[PDB]
């Protein structure tokens, strides 16, 4: 019945009280994964919604009503894996889906981070933050201080950093913040940069979310995590190897090689963008170019850094 | 089988005066698309201007 | 010798590039090799995503050397600028060559707009590796999905399909392609081709360590 | 007698479906390219602009 009834492409809403029933009582059967295996195509196919007048908020309601308790055990982790999609591919509409409802099923969501696993959740996360994120501006902050939580997993390794980076190219979202969130943020990322556990990708998106945050940071309260920040990295270079892996933090002052060049371009590009930002491109005024026009020049490296210098000779003026 | 041919022949028919109809839809959207363009000749003239 | 060094040294920028390719398909046009890339026109839908992508580009003189080859000549060619990724799109329309473009990127954007399935066998292409299906839908809210070339879907994630609504589909798409492409050039440098590293930033750092060793 | 009646239906049938047909065609045909000027003309306004 099932099988043929989820297959409606031109006699509705009376199919919508009959999901609702068969979902109500828990059959405690694989009939139950059967139908939550119909559900994902029928959220595809949730189109036909045009004549049912948002009565499915009860069955949202009545998703995170099984989300949790024995009536459901009446495959309980799976249970989870599986509803999880099902309210994800649910997440689209945000307008019928009820406001007070988006908020408990942003606090379901939040549960299931503390799971067997997340990562479908994590990325539905990521999801509803772009399409209702007014929802989520109040849950940010726990959330990520539960994030401070997962404790280095390969698997969720990848669907995290692209959170991260899908909100913060989302800045009006978070236009407001505190210094807690970010250095949450930055604890969260730094074990993702090892340079022999994780994936060549995974540390080179890791670094490039750390930076492109450290950018997004706020001027001010920005100097602050830089020693936490090489803290992180030195602690990342525990034992990989230690030939000068010295603080070096600018905090007084102010193959594993493929490790240490990650180290160096880091904190470069911090000490670049701490205290300002600005372009990486220089274009002199022509004031410039008529000073010092074919003027004598000379270039050295004093280390990493390339130095040049250059000196007019007066020639517009001659001119 | 010429019974049945038939049917299928009146439902070819059929479809096709469906994709005639919406065809023609689909020119008058286009002459639609014409009328924008010549909005946006209004908008070339005071783009010269 | 050493200030050919500065000259080479210098080109690459700090601002990691990403030559993303954009493409349309049609009822026809489905499942189809040399009428996938003849046709210079898309769908309504198609179109709007098109200009929703990025903001306005031209390929002048004028403007410096920050484009690519793709969209040196002839139209758009639209584009999106960041604190250090630059996406070139390479829109299917734009080209009046294309095979030899299109084909090149690692990744590429497939508009799934007929309404059947869609595999990388469209296209040979040349290092086309991850796809992203978009299809749209009766109302606002339209699904994605993405397709490994069968050889690095450990590295990425395939079952991840979504649904999206019309203000919200450009971005979470760029978002998505941009990090197949990062994927895609993890990949090729995991070859190990002694070639431009992605992170440009330690890629000229190896340029000045290599400097370093020429001298002494 | 029955078979000449069908198949005469059908043969009807036929002639209606490929008249339909090439009309459908011509005005594709048109279309095409008429959608193909007017975005082309109207982009390059928004460039001029």
């Amino acid at each position: 019945a099932f099988d043929f009834l989820l297959l409606l492409r031109a006699p509705y809403s009376l199919l919508f009280r009959v999901l609702l029933q068969c979902l109500k009582q828990e059959s405690d059967w694989k009939v139950l994964k059967l139908v939550l295996g119909r559900l994902p195509e029928s959220l595809r196919y949730k189109v036909l919604i045009f004549t049912s007048p948002c009565s499915v908020d009860q069955l949202c309601s009545a998703l995170c009503s099984m989300l949790s308790g024995p009536k459901t055990l009446e495959s309980r982790t799976d249970l989870h894996l599986a509803v999880v999609p099902v309210l994800t591919a649910l997440i689209s509409y945000h307008n019928y889906l009820d406001k007070t409802k988006q908020r408990e099923m942003v606090y379901c969501l939040e549960q299931g981070l503390i799971h067997r696993c997340a990562s479908q959740c994590v990325v539905a996360l990521s999801i509803c933050s772009v399409e209702m994120p007014d929802i989520i501006i109040k849950a940010l902050p726990v959330l990520v201080v539960k994030l401070t939580h997962i404790s280095a997993t390969a698997s969720m390794a990848v669907p995290l950093l692209e959170f991260l980076s899908t909100l913060a190219r989302l800045p009006h979202l978070y236009r407001n913040f505190a210094a807690e969130q970010y250095a949450s943020v930055f604890a969260i990322s730094l074990p993702y940069t090892n340079p022999s556990k994780f994936n060549q990708y995974i540390v080179c998106l890791a670094h490039h979310v750390i930076a492109m945050w450290f950018i997004r940071c706020r001027l001010p309260f920005r100097k602050d995590f830089v020693p936490f920040i090489t803290k992180g990295l030195r602690s990342n270079v525990l034992l990989s190897f230690d030939d000068t892996p010295e603080k070096d933090s600018f905090r007084a002052r102010s193959l594993k090689n493929l490790h240490l060049e990650l180290t160096e371009t880091c904190l470069d590009m911090m000490a670049r963008y701490v205290f300002s930002n600005f372009t990486a491109v220089p274009k002199r005024s022509p004031v410039g170019e008529f000073l010092l026009a074919g003027g004598r020049t000379k270039t050295w490296l004093v280390g990493n850094k390339l130095v040049t210098v250059t000196t007019s000779v007066g020639t517009g003026t001659r001119s | 089988s010429q019974i049945r041919q038939l049917q299928h022949d009146r439902e070819e028919f059929y479809n096709q005066s469906q994709e005639l109809q919406t065809k023609l839809e689909d020119c008058r959207n286009m002459i639609a698309e014409l009328r924008i363009e010549l909005k946006k000749a209004n908008n070339k003239v005071c783009h010269t201007e | 010798s050493f200030e050919r060094s500065v000259q080479l040294l210098d080109q690459i920028p700090s601002y990691d590039t990403h030559k993303i390719a954009v493409l349309y398909v049609g009822e026809g046009q489905s499942n189809s090799e040399l009428a996938i890339l003849s046709n210079e026109h898309g769908s309504y839908r198609y179109t709007e995503f098109l200009t929703g992508l990025g903001r306005l580009i031209e390929l002048k003189d004028c403007q410096p050397d920050k484009v690519y080859l793709g969209g040196l000549d002839v139209q758009f060619t639209y584009c999106w600028h960041d604190d250090i990724m630059q996406a070139v799109f390479h829109i299917a329309t734009l080209m009046p060559d294309k095979k030899r473009h299109l084909g090149n990127d690692f990744v590429s954007i497939v508009y799934n707009d007929s309404g059947e399935d869609f595999k990388l066998g469209t296209i040979k292409g040349q290092f086309n590796f991850v796809h992203v299906i978009v299809t749209p839908l009766d109302y606002e809210c339209n699904l994605v999905s993405l397709q490994c070339r069968k050889d690095m879907e450990g590295l990425v994630d395939t079952s991840v399909a979504k649904i999206v609504s019309d203000r919200n589909l450009p971005f979470v798409a760029r978002q998505m392609a941009l990090h197949a492409n990062m994927a895609s050039q993890v990949h090729h440098s995991r070859s190990n081709p002694t070639d431009i590293y992605p992170s440009k930033w330690i890629a000229r750092l190896r340029h000045i360590k290599r400097l370093r060793q020429r001298i002494c």
